[PDB]
DNA sequence: TATGTGACACGTGCCTGGAGACTAGGGAGTAATCCCCTTGGCGGTTAAAACGCGGGGGACAGCGCGTACGTGCGTTTAAGCGG
DNA sequence: CGCTTAAACGCACGTACGCGCTGTCCCCCGCGTTTTAACCGCCAAGGGGATTACTCCCTAGTCTCCAGGCACGTGTCACATAT
């Protein structure tokens, strides 16, 4: 009587809820109308960065040897990518800390 | 005689430390004392969140510390190690502050 | 009886587990990804309202998103997101 | 209840640790006062910003989510408290 | 002819004489002074539709657009501005 | 059986449109209701704001006796305005010009 | 057809007279250049978003009020070409 | 005798002059060739209009003249009246770019 | 009158207008691809078979060749193309 | 009756041929059953380096100012990604050529 | 390397938000056109750029110097934690 | 409010560092001359920006129904802490 419930998350194949984004823009106030494909690219956009930020941050827990994330090793991965920090120059982190990072006249001799 | 390293040993120590560490360099009681007086200023019996005066403090350090680097690249800039207030005043109206 | 909160907590942590499947996470460092996740989608969607507006559409398309990708976001990452989001629009358009 | 001078309340050592995370190698003895008058203008700034908010969101108390409004107005997006 | 391009010429105007009656106007300093009006328009604009959203109102009101004029302008500029404001409100509220 | 079409730019005692800025805030997508007020408010804001930057501008104009106001006047008026300088900071006006300014420094004994 | 170089039609009489207007007293020989390479960033990053808003608008002219947009996008808002 | 003024007057005069005048100071063609020369590197064989070369005439030469400044400040915070492209970067770095 | 033969040719073109829609292609570079792809895939299945008669395992499965893979190709390529069959295999799953 | 016939590789979404893939393991001897995802797994791991490759080659070929990949274009992308070159040390490609290398001694001076 | 622990992480109820079916219509895609705007090119001219000489002003190294933070140790108290 | 130390203060002595001065060398603007191409300005051409029409693709919206993700509870081991 009627079709069985599948998401349209799985439709793109993606992970980030194309229902939950479709109605954050409709309700966000960007234009009366959307086009389908819109959303759907925005959330596989979004899930293409969060996931490359997350390796990211794996390969900087895995030099500090935590298994789990941790704020500075969000700091360490995101200042230590020249192109995500030209992505995030104005963005500030809490408990993120910085690089550690010298001059080389403060260096001694 | 007893021990004394010679200056600056130490500040690369804890220059070195403060950089790997994450923890707040601000004692939090008196932040939180300044905070309610500058909003009493505004407003009248401000009540905050402490998470508010948390983010107002990352907020707070992150802008002095990047005012900071700023700060020693002025200095390193002038051939120093010593910064003066000036320093501060070049970065903050380079930044337009 | 209190209301239900939104959170991208249950997504963070499954495309984690994929990822690296060995790698935990702490509560607030969700808590900046989702302040980063939700600040780049209003910064995205700022610029598809801005261009369905210079265009004068009322409806905002994947093409839309896509120059919005290459306007913010730079270099590499524009077109490696501009590959896997145009294959994601012919994998929703399979279906 | 009426506060007066805690501009002082941010000591000269905790404006040192200050100088040290962000690097810095000799600090002169001018700079703490200076340095709390720049804070000091930097959060009465960001205070009114987030006050103007909070009054007009009928609350007496000020929340972070203002702040974080308030920060990301000013260009100073932070991340972490709900945004 | 063509079709007609919006333009606030005649109100620079206007507002010209108002306060000078006697110096002339650029039409380069018109479009000059458009896309200022046009920038404060949609900056206070972008902000009560913020502010909208962070209280859940459906309705932009005067009352957000006081909180976005007092937010931008600095001072004296944000205290007369609400002054002009309300008595132009009070005069249109007697109709 | 219709009265006389009046304005409501009238009805505030403005000069700016109510009606043409209430028609670009319901088109220009910030909500979907805008209240009554909210646009007069605006324009007055707008008024005042125009008001004074013209006659910053009408002054300096009168200052180098000039009858015809000029984006050199624009530039001098804006620029020497605290709260106008520190509201438009990162806007450039076209053919402006820069403020007169020499350090000190610059200048001989 | 295609052009090789005329990031040297930026001639150093042009730059000691924006100079001059920067208010800069004595000018290096070694500024020139560079400041070729900066002014050739910040125009490149400009018009590469200006080109991404022409073929936006699926136009192969390239306009000025795209140059407007692209400039306000990158907080550089120019006064006296918008409309 | 061929008079010949003492060095830096006629550069605080042209100081003076192009402070007073608001025209543009880069030649217009050698402009346009550089734009279209760097729009072809994006995509080939584009159409402008004239008011869109004169729109980045205008940004380009204001945001060389604001960084000059920025420069004259840093290289006068340096002690110095001489500048080097060292005082430039110095002076993007502090703008964050 | 002719047979018809097999060719990896079309599967490449896509691939190609996917990742560079710029870029031209030699057929003689398109049959040295069709050897590549041949050649690559009796290795795989060569090591899926011989994998499946180590566990006496009559049946291969996507962990037979995702053994298989890690054997044969090395370390980045080896668990990026981990991650591409690991995500296709499970949104065939949801297929 | 019956649905459209939807293709398995659409069913992945990945262009490789998930139905001639599936048939020539069956008709290549592998095993006397075959799990259904490991050809979906074998296809998406050949579109992938395949995607690599050819990333590598249309590279070169925009170094070479080439529309078109040549062979030489490919010898020189797999020679010089070392996965890729360890990977395939004893294959040979068809007018390939050789890598430009030469040994500082036979350099003069 | 030894030891607690609470924070991370995972099983569970649910209702609620998101998907399925269907439609109106309307914004959007497309065809045509034309004309105006944009490109291409040709002659005069001079300012604009470029180039050379020169000569002073400025950058900067060297050296010292006195002081003013750095470092070190004793104290207060005041920040900090529990309730 | 009630303990409870950590660090903030504070003094004290020492070094190193801004800075002051000068020697010295070299760099770059002042000036004049040469070139040159920028620019007016004029005209031809054509190209696509924009405009009007026309028909249609989708999508926003409505009603139904259901499963997903978050609240809720819990347990448990990676990490904080100590040495």
């Amino acid at each position: 009587a009627r079709a069985k419930a599948k998401t349209r998350s799985s439709r793109a194949g993606l992970q980030f809820p194309v229902g939950r984004v479709h109605r954050l823009l409709r309700k966000g106030n960007y234009s009366e109308r959307v086009g389908a494909g819109a959303p759907v690219y925005l959330a596989a956009v979004l899930e293409y960065l969060t996931a490359e930020i997350l390796e990211l941050a794996g390969n900087a827990a895995r030099d500090n040897k935590k298994t789990r994330i941790i704020p500075r090793h969000l700091q360490l991965a995101i200042r230590n990518d020249e192109e995500l920090n030209k992505l995030l120059g104005r963005v500030t982190i809490a408990q993120g800390g910085v690089l550690p990072n010298i001059q080389a006249v403060l260096l001694p001799k | 005689k007893p021990h004394r390293y010679r200056p600056g040993t130490v500040a690369l120590r804890e220059i070195r430390r403060y950089q790997k560490s994450t923890e707040l360099l601000i004692r939090k009681l008196p932040f939180q004392r300044l905070v309610r007086e500058i909003a009493q200023d505004f407003k009248t019996d401000l009540r905050f969140q402490s998470s508010a005066v948390m983010a107002l403090q990352e907020a707070s350090e992150a802008y002095l510390v990047g005012l900071f680097e700023d700060t020693n690249l002025a200095a390193i800039h002038a051939k120093r190690v010593t910064i003066m207030p000036k320093d501060i005043q070049l970065a903050r109206r380079i930044r337009g502050e | 009886k209190r209301s239900r909160k939104e959170s991208y907590s249950v997504y963070v942590y499954k495309v984690l587990k994929q990822v690296h499947p060995d790698t935990g996470i702490s509560s607030k460092a969700m808590g900046i990804m989702n302040s980063f996740v939700n600040d780049i989608f209003e910064r995205i969607a700022g610029e598809a309202s801005r261009l369905a507006h210079y265009n004068k559409r009322s409806t905002i398309t994947s093409r839309e998103i896509q120059t919005a990708v290459r306007l913010l976001l730079p270099g590499e990452l524009a077109k490696h997101a501009v590959s896997e989001g145009t294959k994601a629009v012919t994998k929703y358009t399979s279906a | 209840k009426v506060l007066r001078d805690n501009i002082q309340g941010i000591t000269k050592p905790a404006i040192r640790r200050l100088a040290r995370r962000g690097g810095v190698k000799r600090i002169s003895g001018l700079i703490y006062e200076e340095t709390r008058g720049v804070l000091k203008v930097f959060l009465e700034n960001v205070i009114r910003d987030a006050v103007t908010y909070t009054e007009h969101a009928k609350r007496k108390t000020v929340t972070a989510m203002d702040v974080v409004y308030a920060l990301k107005r000013q260009g100073r997006t932070l991340y972490g408290f709900g945004g």
